[PDB]
């Protein structure tokens, strides 16, 4: 499974110095699951990219351990080495047609499931499929508080 | 409304606030004359213990005149009424209403218009 | 009249409808706003053809990640940013200093990236119903997606005090040298 | 619709049917393209100065600092007579002057905050009204639509409350439209979609859902084809397609005072302690 | 005083017996003739 870095449902961050990353509880008292993700260390291009393991966590990895637990899958948690959802683009010199980010790690087999906030979309569905959405939202505009 | 909006209960209110200021100021002025109710009208419209209590019933009152002032000119801009129509595209005109009745003269160019965009 | 002139003439802050915005329809450099990259947001800008040369415009570059963007939007580089609901209404629960603004446009929901050939969609859409059905999702979202007079009133409060304190502190002065002139 | 799909009685059908857990085992659809769910649908200093002891916190100390510079110049039988007076109704007159320019810049902000400040019951089945309805004199009689993906929804979800329910169960729509607007139902339970509906076009706008997302469980509408027909494809492009283009929000557009009693006990309040206090001294 | 009391009383309450119920009604329809 590969993953793409965002904050309300991925929290990736570097793993404990120990190896293993530190469990802590949320305001009611519960742990919270904290698998290991490695993935590239700098997400700037032009960078030394080294594949040190993170800790990433979340709703959406809990929701992947519950399928995993409901299907008896396991998790391989993989962050993007583009950093990007990677959709339809123009390559250079229109060599081809063909898909990056997380879509084209799909279609390239290394990873058979993508377990992340990506939304419905058509040309999406003309080549991968698409379950049932978990939640229904509509993007809006963002502006600062002033 | 020229008069009280909402709540018309206030002259009441004030009237006992006026009464219990009055009997107060008597039993403090006994241990230190219908003068005052006069006193507490002064103090409502502009023309120790003692003093004390007549200025803070002054500043409830002018408190409670200045809420009634705003509250007049909150209800004088309050007016809205903007012809609750403001062209073909409202509520009232895309639902019949029995009430607010409205039509054409015959099955004249509004009319034909109006079949065209059978809607 | 003053108090008229406060009312009026305010700080409203446009709630920018976005799709629907007049202002947005010139694209202005005044008002930078794009989005992240290539993703669903550009998907849609390019799939709407009326204004493929707008969006285009509005754009004028692609932001290396969401996290930056929003970081930009906060140091008031960018005047607005454009990204799934979710994203910003989490960004604005944590730090009331980020609010969300505009209705909901394009209501298209996530999902999961699946082979065709994988016979897993049908237990994925099963457990996915089932979690809705059940209150373990419900609470799930609770807990990830709910959290958490004015400024010019207060300095002006300050001013004036600062001010009422300076002039008592000069009247004293003053009637003291006032009263050691009438009584030489 | 579903019965009329399990007999191949009809390859393909739309009904704005609600998606289930139990109807995905025996009947496949396509993506939803309208959101939906259960919802819930029923019929001083508050004023200004909410801080309140902020302010006058500084308004008891500029008028002890003014007193005080008075003296220098009774403290409370001239001092305080004077300062009271600059908000009733020699050189030593400037800082009354001052004092008094400040009390009425005071007066006229409290004005303008008034008049800027002058121009739901349930979060969801959380609270424990839905659970204990007999804790209250009035029963909540709540009421649901049967042969429906709510009551589904309840009966799989809290059986004593489906039981309470069903002890007012009605037909609904019409019905639940006409016991909320006659109050004989203090709530309905129904589709979200149905009921954004109804109070978009209720007499009045006095009919409207729990704000939002307090949806107990969000669910789409789709289109149910038959198993195994070669149709789920393209409808699901198409339906994107219509999406993306715009064609599914065009469709969805043109289609569907209490401090004056707090102020007036305060006075009062304050009146009867200051006679107690004088009363005793 | 008859001709100056009467006119500067009313004169003063446009501002901030037994017929200080008139001034008094008097200046009450003089401060709501300024709210209006
Ligand atoms: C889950 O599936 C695996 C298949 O590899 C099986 O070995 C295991 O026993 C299953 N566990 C349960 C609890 O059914
Ligand atoms: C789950 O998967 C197993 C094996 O792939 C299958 O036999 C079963 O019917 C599936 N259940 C559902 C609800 O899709
Ligand atoms: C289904 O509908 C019939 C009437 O159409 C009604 O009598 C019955 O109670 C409904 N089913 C349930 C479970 O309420």
């Amino acid at each position: 499974i590969v993953t793409i870095h965002q904050e309300p449902f991925v929290y990736v961050k570097p793993t404990l110095s120990d190896g293993t990353c530190k469990e802590e509880f949320t305001v009611n008292g519960d742990p919270v699951k904290k698998v290991i993700c490695t993935g590239p260390n700098d997400t700037s291009p032009g960078s030394p990219r080294h594949t040190v393991p993170q800790c990433c966590y979340g709703f959406c990895i809990d929701l992947l351990i519950k399928l995993a637990r409901t299907m008896n899958f396991t998790y391989e948690v993989h962050l993007v080495a583009d950093g990007k959802f990677g959709t339809q683009e123009r390559v250079n010199n229109s060599n081809k047609k063909e898909w990056n980010g997380m879509m084209g790690e799909l279609l390239s087999g290394q990873a058979d499931m993508i377990v992340a906030p990506l939304t419905i979309n058509n040309e999406r569905a003309q080549y991968i499929e698409f379950s049932k959405p978990f939640k229904y939202q509509g993007l809006t505009i963002l502006v600062k508080k002033e | 409304s020229f008069m009280q909006p909402f709540q018309s209960t206030l002259w009441l209110l004030v009237g006992l606030s006026v009464h219990v200021v009055a009997v107060m100021l008597y039993l403090l002025d006994r241990f230190s004359l219908s003068s005052a109710m006069w006193f507490s009208w002064g103090v409502l419209l502009n023309s120790f213990s003692a003093r004390i209590l007549g200025m803070v019933w002054a500043g409830f009152a002018m408190i409670i005149v200045a809420s009634y002032t705003a509250n007049l000119a909150a209800f004088l801009v309050l007016d809205r009424p903007e012809e609750r129509i403001t062209g073909i595209n409202d509520p009232r005109l895309r639902n019949p209403s029995d009430k607010f009745i409205y039509a054409t003269v015959k099955q004249s160019s509004v009319d034909i218009y109006f079949r065209r965009q059978v809607e | 009249a003053n108090l008229a002139a406060f009312l009026v003439l305010d700080r409203p802050e446009e709630r920018i409808t976005g799709i629907n915005d007049p202002r947005l329809r010139n694209p202005s450099d005044k008002f930078i706003y794009a989005t992240v990259k290539q993703s669903s947001v550009d998907i849609y800008f390019r799939r709407q053809v009326e204004l493929s040369t707008m969006y285009r415009h509005m754009e004028k570059h692609n932001y290396e990640s969401a996290a930056e963007a929003i970081q930009a939007v906060r140091d008031n580089k960018l005047h607005a940013f454009i990204w799934d609901s979710a994203v910003l209404e989490f960004e604005a629960s944590q730090k009331c200093d980020l609010v969300t603004t505009g209705e909901l446009f394009f209501r298209s929901g996530f999902g999961i990236g699946m082979r065709k050939d994988s016979p897993w969609k049908q237990n994925v859409s099963l457990s996915i119903l089932k979690s809705h059905e059940n209150g373990f999702m419900e609470d799930l979202d609770k807990t990830w997606v709910r959290y958490q007079t004015f400024e010019n009133m207060a300095g002006v409060f300050m001013l004036v005090a600062g001010g009422i304190v300076a002039g008592i502190f000069l009247i004293f002065i003053e009637i003291a040298y006032k009263r050691h002139k009438d009584a030489r | 619709m579903i019965g009329e799909v399990v007999y191949q009685r009809a390859v393909m059908a739309v009904g704005s049917l609600t998606i289930n857990e139990e109807r995905s085992e025996v009947v496949d659809f396509s993506v939803p393209f309208v959101e939906t769910g259960i919802s819930v649908m029923v019929s001083l200093e508050p004023f200004s100065a909410s801080v309140w002891v902020m302010m006058f916190v500084m308004l008891l100390i500029v008028s002890a600092i003014a007193v005080f510079v008075f003296e220098y110049f009774f403290t409370i039988g001239k001092a305080i007579w004077l300062l009271w007076g600059l908000v009733f109704n020699t050189t030593s007159k400037i800082m009354v002057s001052v004092w008094a320019f400040f009390a009425v810049i005071f007066l006229a902000s409290y004005t303008a905050n008034l008049a800027a400040f002058m121009i739901d019951q349930v979060t969801g089945l959380s609270d424990k009204k839905f659970q204990r309805p007999h804790d209250y004199s009035p029963p909540f009689r709540f009421g649901t639509v049967p042969n429906g993906s709510t009551e589904r929804n309840i009966r799989n979800n809290y059986p004593y409350m489906h039981q309470y329910m069903t002890k007012f169960n009605q037909k609904g729509v019409e019905d639940a439209l006409v016991s909320l607007k006659t109050g004989k139902l203090d709530a309905f339970i129904y589709d979200a979609a149905v009921l954004n509906y109804k109070a978009g076009r209720d007499e009045g706008c006095k009919l409207v859902t729990i704000g939002s997302g307090y949806i107990f469980a969000t669910t789409g509408y789709g289109i149910a084809l038959q198993k195994g027909s070669p149709w789920k494809r393209q409808i699901d492009l198409a339906l994107l397609q219509f999406v993306g283009d715009g064609e599914m929000e065009e469709l969805e557009t043109l289609w569907l005072d209490i401090d004056n009693m707090a102020g007036v006990f305060y006075m009062l309040a304050a009146a009867m302690a200051l006679s107690l206090i004088t009363f005793i001294w």
